[PDB]
């Protein structure tokens, strides 16, 4: 029966694991310490022969803190001791210190530990790998990991959620480097791949939810609601239930090409729902809008190539195909000329749960969209202008290669986002 | 690169201010029953200070800001690969060309259009807001030459008060002031006043008052004191007016408090 | 460029110099001040009487916390916040 | 864990490790005494940073307290927190060096090394993991800027890995206690750009700044400008203590701030510095800290930002807060001055985040700053040395220890170097 690995790495992964799995528990019930009071768990949460639900997930940082926190906090008897791995040195935003000389220590008791809870998996359907290009060990550190997980489980599908960096807003001066020197490992070695930036959060809750000072618990809940709705055609049943492979193998129909992008609908408080009436309409309308997207990027610059819908609570397969004509019927919305059929509707049962303490308003219907377009390639074109800038006059090179990358890569890894910019260009030229 | 237009019908033709990323094309349009100009911006070809850490400054400008005698436009939309058009409204001349249809503008009629204009000039600095680029090819006027409307609305900054000063220096030679061009801050209000001076002065004297063909010695002359062309008649205030909006001193010229209420514009 | 030449420097009450800033320390509101006795009565302003009022008050002592910035008065606080506080974990995931 | 080890040299060395003892024990609230009496979990979580611990529920400072005159440690075991540092890790020479590098570096250095080698290897097999070391003392001294640069040699060497960043004291043009000041800092600098991972200039003169005018204080005596470098340094390290929206470290920020390997002399700041009067009108609020910060007025060292070039700038606040007007206002800072920021690196500023704020205070920051306008410090210095030894001044006490004069020649070489490849950068 179908089964979920979770594999967050770095400080943003395991603040992701704890907003998702805080979400997930509260659906199904489950109590902080462990047991439901009252077998859809069994994708995610797996029993003891005590009677207490377990999650299958493992979360890996450089640096003990963050971890020790959640093993202090008020979910230290859901998690074990085990899944909770820390490093006593971090990689500290270095690329080279998160693949060659800490990881090394680490991948091996990592990937013990993987194992061990696959080998507790039946019928594992895959991995879902949560982490940040920006952060060295978000990066190097899943970058090794994902080499040898590749050869230990060729067949699994591996997929990625990532924190893209933000193309006004950074955290770092020698981010990009790290950014660049991970797409190698993204792009041979990830089948569909999930980039968010922060900063189209920020501008989602001042702009939707009217929360002033959001901090990075409430963007973490968003993301949880976005996993939650890919997720919920396994967990519950539904008309059109979608598990992972479907929409991977129509989502992606290059091998160098898997890099769809989020969006969500209906985003509104309390104060707003109380008064606006919600249909499927409403929200597909509000789903196709470019103010609605979680990366700084517009579609309407273009060519959107493959579009999957998730439709979740009291959704009619009639207001699903009306919604569909009245997104197909627009000039606005253009579609590429080898893909007549482009969308991928998914239908499920179960209305989206609000958590105290949230943000969102409790609605009766959710839809979730992956929506693979062309767009997304002036982002890497942007990175790349900052890379070159930043390599013609060879900044912050001598970290890197003190700890043992040589520098030729940096050229290499250039050439190869130059040649995948080459190659969206590629498909982006018409059939005719 | 024109189909999503040609849906709505925009084949532009008629090619009015020719430039590399950036045309004045007359339109036509279906939605709004007649004419339109239409400003290309190329977001590839063009350079980044265009394209990026700019382009947001001057397409706010473009959306917030509402007055009689400014730019109304309509919207914005675009083709697919990667380009930018921009719909704004009805347009007939810029002042440059109908300077030139008669040589200049007798100064009845240009009090008339320098107050319609300097009254545009108040509302741009009340709302915290600069232009920096203010020129007779930019200076655009009505089919009837009787109404003003400035444009070019390229080099937008959040101005508030005199403690910070600007640093970058952005603006043409034929238009420009030594604290751009002598390489010291300036008070980004007091350069856009100044930038009435000189389109007061080309307007009816026919010539820019200095030379901007030599970059040092522009400023070395422009301490010499301003000079009219002789035949030509003013008035007192305006001899004056130009006189206080081409001086050296950066705050000794009027702002947009004094620059506003003149007594030969009044008169 | 260090402004200090051969100077008045004597007593605050007086009230020269930045004897306002001298008030405003926490040794000048805790000394006491003596109740007004016999005479007085001639030395008093409009002000003191038409546009303000006066009324003998108490003085106390003060509690002792942590200076950081050389003029840290964390006394003359609100009584709230002056503990420690709470990671944004514990106050959100509780 | 990541542990740290607190070394000391110099009268100045000493004052200042005493007050920052005294700032980090409030933080952890631990006694004179030795006994912890705070009140939170989390204040007594990390304790094994600085403290190491002790019987009894005792806590003592992982503390190296060394000077080559024997007066000082009177004065720091008599002070308020006196009787928490152990007597065993006060390595004292017999004697003073007057004022001469020389007979620190060589002379009477050479002996008393072996004591401080001694105390700091066994600290190091103390701890687990240590993060690395960091030593403040003044480079105008005779110890501090002599046996301390004789230190600082050593450690590389046997620990070359662990990071070190040196809290030090530079010599102010106007406020010059003593006339062989150029000889030793010339002489130490010359050590530092060759073993320092990241050097943080601080001037008593720009102290005397921030007293006079942000806190217009009128009699500022030594143990107020004490504890501002003591601000300075629990802020840089407050998000290692404790757990935050978004964690950094010594490392984080140390890889984050220097583009090559010569370029690691910053200007450090605090936030949060307001008069008695001012505590009327205001309001805590991020957009305040942030103006406060880059106004050149509040910098901790003798040159204004305004005539050079911002290469990186590093900003750890503490406290409880919401990200993007953070995010948002160091866009704003950055677009606004463009002039001031180099424009071959996008995105100069960083940003670390620890939710615990300092104690009865709700919201404060650190600011660590790397800017072309430090090489105005260097000119000036090279200015006044050269003006002396081009007349053989002064010098037969320097080569009264058997030291020769290229390596005075050497020392102003790489000085002129310095600030030869520091201004092709600008
Ligand atoms: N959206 C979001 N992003 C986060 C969060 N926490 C960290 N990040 C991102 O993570 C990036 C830095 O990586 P970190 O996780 O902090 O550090 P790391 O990945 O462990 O790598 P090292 O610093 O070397 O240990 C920042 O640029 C943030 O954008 C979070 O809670 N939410
Ligand atoms: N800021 C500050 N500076 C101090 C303090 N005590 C001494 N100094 C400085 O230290 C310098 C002299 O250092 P010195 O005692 O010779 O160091 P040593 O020879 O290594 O012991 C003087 O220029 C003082 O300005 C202090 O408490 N605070
Ligand atoms: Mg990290």
């Amino acid at each position: 029966m179908r089964e979920c690995i979770s594999i967050h790495v770095g400080q943003a992964g395991v603040q992701i694991g704890n907003a998702c799995w805080e979400l997930y528990c509260l659906e199904h019930g489950i109590q902080p310490d462990g047991q439901m009071p009252s077998d859809s768990f069994n994708t995610f949460f797996s029993e003891t022969g005590a009677g207490k639900h377990v999650p299958r997930a493992v979360f890996v940082d450089l640096e003990p803190t963050v971890v020790d926190e959640v093993r202090t906090g008020t979910y230290r008897q859901l998690f074990h001791p085990e899944q909770l791995i820390t490093g006593k040195e971090d990689a500290a935003n270095n690329y080279a210190r998160g693949h060659y000389t800490i990881g090394k220590e680490i991948v091996d008791l990592v990937l013990d530990r993987i194992r061990k809870l696959a080998d507790l998996c039946t019928g594992l359907q895959g991995f879902l790998i949560f982490h940040s290009f920006g952060g060295g060990t978000g990066s190097g550190f899943a970058s090794l990991l994902m080499e040898r997980l590749s050869v230990d489980y060729g067949k699994k599908s591996k997929l990625e959620f990532a924190i893209y960096p933000a193309p006004q807003v950074s955290t770092a001066v020698v981010e990009p480097y790290n950014s660049i020197l991970t797409t190698h490992t993204t792009l041979e070695h990830s089948d569909c791949a999930f980039m968010v930036d922060n900063e189209a959060i920020y501008d989602i809750c001042r702009r939707n939810l009217d929360i002033e000072r959001p901090t990075y618990t409430n963007l973490n809940r968003l993301i949880g609601q976005i996993v939650s709705s890919i997720t919920a055609s396994l967990r519950f049943d539904g008309a059109l239930n979608v598990d992972l492979t479907e929409f991977q193998t129509n989502l992606v129909p290059y091998p160098r090409i898997h890099f769809p992008l989020a969006t969500y609908a209906p985003v509104i408080s309390a104060e707003k729902a109380y008064h606006e009436q919600l249909s499927v309409a409403e929200i597909t309308n509000a789903c196709f809008e470019p103010a609605n997207q979680m990366v700084k990027c517009d579609p309407r610059h273009g060519k959107y190539m493959a579009c999957c819908m998730l439709y979740r609570g009291d959704v009619v397969p009639k207001d699903v195909n009306a919604a569909i004509a009245t997104i197909k019927t627009k000039r606005t919305i253009q579609f590429v000329d080898w893909c007549p059929t482009g969308f991928k509707v998914g239908i499920n049962y179960q209305p989206p749960t609000v958590v105290p303490g949230g943000d969102l308003a409790k609605v009766q219907r959710a839809v979730c969209m992956l929506s693979n377009t062309t767009a997304i390639a002036e982002a890497w074109a942007r990175l790349d202008h900052k890379f070159d800038l930043m390599y013609a006059k060879r900044a912050f090179v001598h970290w890197y290669v003190g700890e043992g990358m040589e520098e030729g890569e940096f050229s290499e890894a250039r050439e190869d986002l130059a040649a995948l910019e080459k190659d969206y260009e590629e498909v982006g030229v018409d059939s005719v | 690169g024109d189909k999503l237009l040609s849906e709505l019908g925009y084949k532009l033709g008629r090619t009015i201010g020719e430039g590399s990323y950036s045309k004045v094309k007359v339109a036509t349009s279906k939605k709004y029953k007649g004419t339109v100009a239409i400003k290309v911006v190329d977001r590839r070809r063009a350079p980044p200070d265009f394209v990026n850490k700019f382009l947001p400054r001057e397409l706010s400008i473009l959306r917030g800001v509402r007055h009689p005698h400014i730019v109304h436009v309509f919207e914005f939309i675009e083709v697919c690969n990667g380009k930018l058009y921009i719909v704004m409204e009805a347009a007939a001349t810029d002042l440059l060309q109908a300077v030139q249809r008669n040589g200049r503008i007798p100064g009845s009629q240009a009090r008339e259009l320098f107050s319609q204009i300097a009254g545009a000039v108040r509302y741009l600095h009340d709302h915290h807001l600069v232009h920096r680029d203010l020129k007779c090819e930019n200076v655009l006027l009505s089919p009837d030459e009787r109404r003003v409307k400035i444009t070019d609305f390229g080099f937008g900054r959040q101005a508030h008060g005199y403690p910070d000063l600007s640093t970058t220096y952005c603006g043409s030679a034929a238009y420009a002031s030594p604290e751009v061009l002598l390489g010291i801050p300036y008070d980004p209000k007091k350069y856009d006043v100044w930038s009435l001076g000189v389109v007061l002065y080309v307007m009816v004297t026919g010539c820019m008052p200095f030379d901007d063909s030599d970059i040092a010695g522009l400023p070395r002359r422009q301490k010499r004191g301003v000079l009219y062309p002789d035949g030509l008649e003013l008035s007192e205030r305006c001899k004056s007016l130009i006189a206080e909006l081409l001086q050296f001193s950066p705050s000794a010229r009027p702002s947009a408090g004094q620059v506003a209420r003149n007594g030969w514009l009044r008169a | 460029w260090r402004c200090t030449t051969n100077e008045n420097s004597y007593s605050n009450r007086t009230l020269v110099g930045n004897w306002n800033q001298e008030r405003y320390d926490l040794k000048n509101i805790v000394k006491p001040k003596p109740l007004p006795s016999q005479f007085g009565h001639a030395f008093e302003t409009t002000y003191d009487a038409n546009y303000s009022r006066k009324k003998p008050q108490s003085t106390h002592r003060f509690k002792r916390e942590p200076h950081w910035f050389p003029g840290h008065q964390p006394e003359l606080d609100p009584p709230h916040y002056k503990c420690t506080a709470k990671s944004t974990y514990m106050t959100n995931y509780s | 864990m990541r542990e740290i080890v607190h070394l000391q040299a110099g009268q100045c060395g000493n004052q200042i490790g005493a007050k920052f003892w005294e700032v980090i024990s409030d933080e952890h609230g631990i006694d004179p005494t030795g006994t912890y009496h705070g009140d939170s979990d989390l204040q007594l979580e990390r304790i094994n940073v600085y403290y190491n611990e002790a019987t009894g529920g005792k806590y003592v400072p992982r503390a190296v307290l060394v000077d080559l005159e024997p007066g000082t440690m009177d004065s720091v075991r008599s002070g308020p927190f006196g009787q928490i540092f152990r007597p065993d890790n006060f390595v004292f020479g017999q004697s003073g060096a007057g004022n001469n590098w020389a007979k620190g570096h060589y002379t009477e250095g050479a002996e008393l090394v072996d004591s401080v080698l001694d105390v700091v290897r066994k600290e190091a097999e103390s701890c687990d993991c240590l993060q690395g070391f960091q030593l403040t003392h003044s480079l105008g001294g005779g110890t501090g800027s002599g046996m301390g640069t004789l230190l600082i040699s050593k450690i590389r060497e046997e620990y070359p890995d662990r990071i070190m960043n040196t809290f030090s004291v530079v010599p102010s043009p106007k406020v010059s206690d003593t006339v062989v000041e150029p000889y030793n800092a010339t002489l130490s600098v010359h050590q530092l750009v060759e073993n320092t991972d990241e050097t943080y200039c601080i001037d008593n003169e720009a102290l005397y700044d921030i007293c006079f005018r942000t806190l217009k204080l009128t009699t500022p005596t030594y143990g107020d400008l004490n504890h501002l470098v003591s601000a300075t340094m629990s802020g840089v390290t407050t998000c290692l203590r404790f757990p935050g929206q978004l964690n950094a470290d010594l490392r984080k920020l140390a890889v984050n701030m220097v583009p090559f390997p010569r370029l690691h002399f910053f200007m450090p700041g605090f936030a949060p510095l307001t008069s008695r009067g001012s505590q009327q009108y205001r309001a805590l609020t991020v957009p305040e800290l942030t103006q406060q910060m880059f106004d050149a007025k509040n910098m901790m060292a003798a040159c204004d930002p305004r005539h050079g070039r911002y290469l990186t700038v590093a900003a750890v606040f503490r406290g409880r807060m919401s990200m993007k007007e953070v995010d948002e206002q160091m866009l704003n800072v950055q677009n606004k001055n463009s002039s001031y920021f180099v424009e071959w690196i996008p995105n100069n500023v960083k940003t670390a985040v620890c939710d615990i704020p300092p104690r009865g205070l709700k919201m404060s920051a650190t600011f660590i700053g790397n800017s072309t306008a430090i090489q105005e410090l260097f000119k000036r210095i090279s200015e006044q040395f050269t003006a002396m030894f081009r007349r053989k001044a002064f010098l037969h006490w320097y080569t009264g220890e058997g030291m020769d004069e290229m390596e005075f020649t050497e020392a102003e070489s790489n000085m002129n170097d310095l600030v030869s490849e520091y201004q092709q950068y600008q």
